[PDB]
DNA sequence: ATATATATATATATGTGTATATATACACACATACATATACATATATATGC
DNA sequence: GCATATATATGTATATGTATGTGTGTATATATACACATATATATATATAT
């Protein structure tokens, strides 16, 4: 029946710090690694899922929101599907995760449309910054059938525009330039002075001006006369809509401009005439400060980084190079793992090789005879030597096409080629096959 | 839906000022249902019977359904938008009584008018 | 830049039509053989493509919603996953299809649950009434992935109910009793007299009289007292806030009655204290039959057929034998056709096992063995073989166990059951396997 | 000379479709602004001072 | 008749302290308004009749 005193510090201390660390741990951080939340790192694996059969079949996102429940995920599909249509922009998001077709709105929409005309697919860049998903470290839940994270090359959080926000803590990142990473994760590879990369935005014509940790991005205009006016670009925060809604029409009701549009392949084009009982400056650095103060051109941002770790906890830091750092020494410890455990499984698929083309070698008028004898008979006597110790059963398994001379060779130059396969990846290291991997974009 | 719902029974509203039709200024817009690639390139089918008396003689393809402009792309929207086909919609001298075969609240005129 | 000119008729004609005709059979009213919608159908071939692994999972209805339009839906799946969630309820329908998990409601609420919260699988009734569904007559478009329709071993339609309302036609008919269809069936499968089936609405202790056409769904009452009543059945086209708003809620604000919930586990409780306002008569007929009406517990309907033949065109049937005759026919000839393909692949599958049998006969002890030949020349030395031919591409890829004597003996007696199989479905009818069909209930 | 018998178009309502929207907590650590006021300098002026 | 002086009033320019964000999505649920028709029902409007 239980009338229990379930008293307050016990129901903060567990009920609401549980819920604080869902909140910071597994609902808004990104991982330094690869770049995703955790309802991210669902949709991805989801489309991993629906990956299979063809890498250009194009699916719904209500297909992913089908049966997302069973990989682990125990809340509402809408936020899932959001969340995808967030990394279904390319124009949000400079690294185009997932290729898609559909209507995906542009610089001058933001909400993107429901799942009902939306078709999506996994990117291309996905292939070449992701790889060798196999080893990925298996997470702590059995039920969390993705793993922990999985394998990039670079680190994504810097490359789309994160803002995580959840109990106590918040931050933000801004996007990067593709070579300037890729330039800056082959000069933090060689150990020598890393240079920052520079931000970029999609499909973008603004200038980000980069004064005292502080990123003044930069909306573009031209005088076409004294008074009629052309604002070809705005800032990132602002879309077409409350462009208008908190900046035109606001100082249109005031009588002093009137606007119009002149979009095209570029959108944000605002044609303004300005009225006559409006001043317009001569001194045109007042002009300049003054029409930044109130067409308000210049968005000043500041960023914010606070990361979960490898190891499950915070971590604050200040510079984007310590987190390329951080990622390389982190990353190299588990590409040494994947060598040292890649040359097992190469060399157990050789001896595999050449137990069996030594065994089909010994069964082509051979001593190993199988009629006239029963299953058990040969399975002892191949258990008994040593080089088919415990691998009858795919010998048993193998069928009578593999009797021919043509297979006999084809055994052999099949072993070999793994041979040739165990003794190259055998020989190699991290450095070079990074720089390999680095160099397949 | 669209061009079998939205279609006449805005024409019906429409039907108060037939000055617009004769003035030639009401244009529909003729939209594709069907964007097909066929080898390289694509084909487009604004209905379904378009689509179904071309799907026999076209060779193996592979096809997207469009269900309205939110599976359209940004090209094929542009395409659709500076090369654009439109129906020059003009009333007969009988619209009164198509309008009410048509809109009229009594089911037997959608009876027997589907019955042939 | 294209103008026509188009005229309002030749509009009317073509889509107009083709609306009425869209409304007709793919939206509103099922075919008579099967009684599903095609988005029905699209349902249950979700939940064939969904229970494909295991019949026991559980899947969302999010996840039956999830992958249509691969299958050829091409409309809004809103409506999809509420004709799903409108069929898997105990209290609807008669005879569900669908195992749920969840509330999904009694007759105490009318609404449908949500896309969120519930899960459902298929029940056993598709294992009992649906049967050789691979013989199911092919859609004549391409991308129709489920079929033109299934294969029923009864009017299911009458089953459940359904109401079909399109462009100028409407159409509804009602549930019925399982034990009274399935008699009907009986004898319409020997030809004798068929007796209508007796309606049954599941959730209702009161009872459905048949009166002119007329269908009379009894609400029940008992009196309490003089003054005090209890309400203990009511029709099921009132819920309890319908019954509340549409009778209780109007006869409080005149001071009539007075109501309280006494709703227990059958159902749909209230007790009903009359005032001394509402005044009732010594005679218990006319006092019976003011109550009866006053209260509401009288449902009228009325029935209507306009139902959708094989041939693709309406057909109006006034009864329920005419419909199940015409369903004894097309179930009889289908059958025949279904039983002579049987017969086509039971004779195929003994020309293959027994070849299979002589062919290891002569592998094991014969001139008939390979030995690092050339699989080429091998394969081409069985095409010399007239039973060994159109056979000869599984046969080099066939294991080595087989060639031990333990499975060379099988291969035979497996060839001896195929027998057993052969001439034991050369011998069948239609008439005794339905017999077999309808005595699995 | 109005009481009442009666007839007929109002109100759900069923399911299918096809599409919208909306109140909130989360939090930094600034972003832009909303006035805003407020104290102080200096100008002129005029009326005192001479 | 003219020096002059200081007084306060209003520009003015900055520096305060607040105030509103919404950010940017995640997350939770809910609401909305139409087209497709017969079947009752109901309720009150008119006739008449003594």
């Amino acid at each position: 029946m239980q009338l229990n005193n379930r008293d307050l510090k016990s129901i903060i201390d567990n009920e609401a710090l549980a819920y604080a660390m869902y909140t910071v741990e597994n609902r808004a951080i990104p991982n330094m690694i690869d770049g995703f939340k955790p309802v991210q790192r669902f949709v991805i694996a989801r489309a991993l899922d629906l990956a299979r059969g063809n890498k250009d079949k194009f699916h719904k996102l209500a297909s992913i929101a089908g049966g997302v429940a069973d990989l682990g995920y125990h809340h509402g599909e809408n936020s899932a599907q959001d969340a995808g249509a967030l990394m279904a922009n390319t124009w949000n998001n400079n690294f185009p995760l997932l290729d898609g077709q559909g209507n995906f709105g542009s610089r001058t929409v933001q909400k993107a449309a429901a799942s009902r005309y939306i078709f999506a697919r996994v990117s291309k860049n996905f292939y070449n910054v992701y790889k060798d998903t196999e080893y990925a470290p298996v997470h702590q839940d059995k039920e969390h059938i993705p793993p922990a994270f999985y394998l990039p090359i670079i680190p994504t959080v810097l490359l789309n525009g994160v803002s995580g926000i959840a109990t106590g803590y918040a931050t933000y990142i801004l996007p990067h330039s593709v070579s300037s990473v890729k330039k800056a994760v082959l000069q933090a590879l060689q150990g020598k002075k890393v240079t920052k990369p520079k931000v970029e935005f999609p499909e973008f014509r603004g200038e980000v001006v980069e004064i005292d940790g502080q990123y003044e991005i930069r909306g573009t205009y031209k005088f076409t006369s004294r008074t009629q006016m052309h604002i070809t670009e705005i800032p990132y925060k602002y879309d077409r809509e409350t462009y208008v809604s908190k900046i035109l029409d606001p100082l249109e009701n005031k009588g002093f401009i009137t606007w119009d549009d002149a979009c095209g392949e570029h959108g944000f084009g605002f044609k303004v005439k300005f009225r006559k009982e409006y001043s317009l400056s001569d001194n045109e650095e007042e002009r300049h400060a003054k029409i930044m103060k109130d067409f308000g051109l210049i968005e000043r941002r500041s960023q914010n980084i606070t990361v979960i770790n490898e190891k499950g906890k915070l971590q604050v830091y200040d510079n984007v190079v310590d987190l390329i750092k951080d990622f390389v020494e982190v990353r190299k410890t588990y590409v040494q793992k994947r060598i040292d455990n890649k040359i097992k499984e190469t060399e157990s698929a050789f001896r595999l090789a050449f137990a069996k083309a030594h065994f089909i070698k010994k069964v082509i008028s051979g001593e190993i005879v199988v009629q006239g004898k029963t299953r058990k008979e040969l399975t002892e006597e191949l258990s008994k030597i040593d080089m088919y110790s415990s691998y009858v059963d795919k010998l048993v398994g193998m069928n009578i096409f593999h009797m021919t001379s043509d297979e006999a060779k084809k055994l052999a130059e099949e072993a070999k080629a793994k041979k040739e396969e165990n003794e190259y990846w055998k020989t190699t290291d991290v450095v070079t096959e990074y720089t390999k991997d680095l160099e397949e974009i | 839906d669209g061009l079998g719902s939205i279609y006449p029974s805005l024409l019906g509203f429409f039907s108060n000022w037939p000055e617009l039709f004769e003035q030639g200024r009401i244009r529909f817009v003729k939209t594709p249902v069907i964007i097909a690639h066929v080898g390289k390139k694509q084909e487009w089918f604004y209905t379904v019977a378009e689509y179904e008396s071309a799907k026999d003689a076209l060779p193996k393809h592979s096809i997207r359904y469009i269900k309205g402009l939110g599976s359209l792309e940004k090209s094929e929207y542009r395409e659709m938008i500076q090369n654009p086909v439109y129906d020059v919609v003009k009333l007969p001298e009988n619209w009164k009584e198509l309008f009410e075969m048509l809109m009229g609240d009594n089911a037997d005129l959608r009876k027997e008018w589907m019955s042939q």
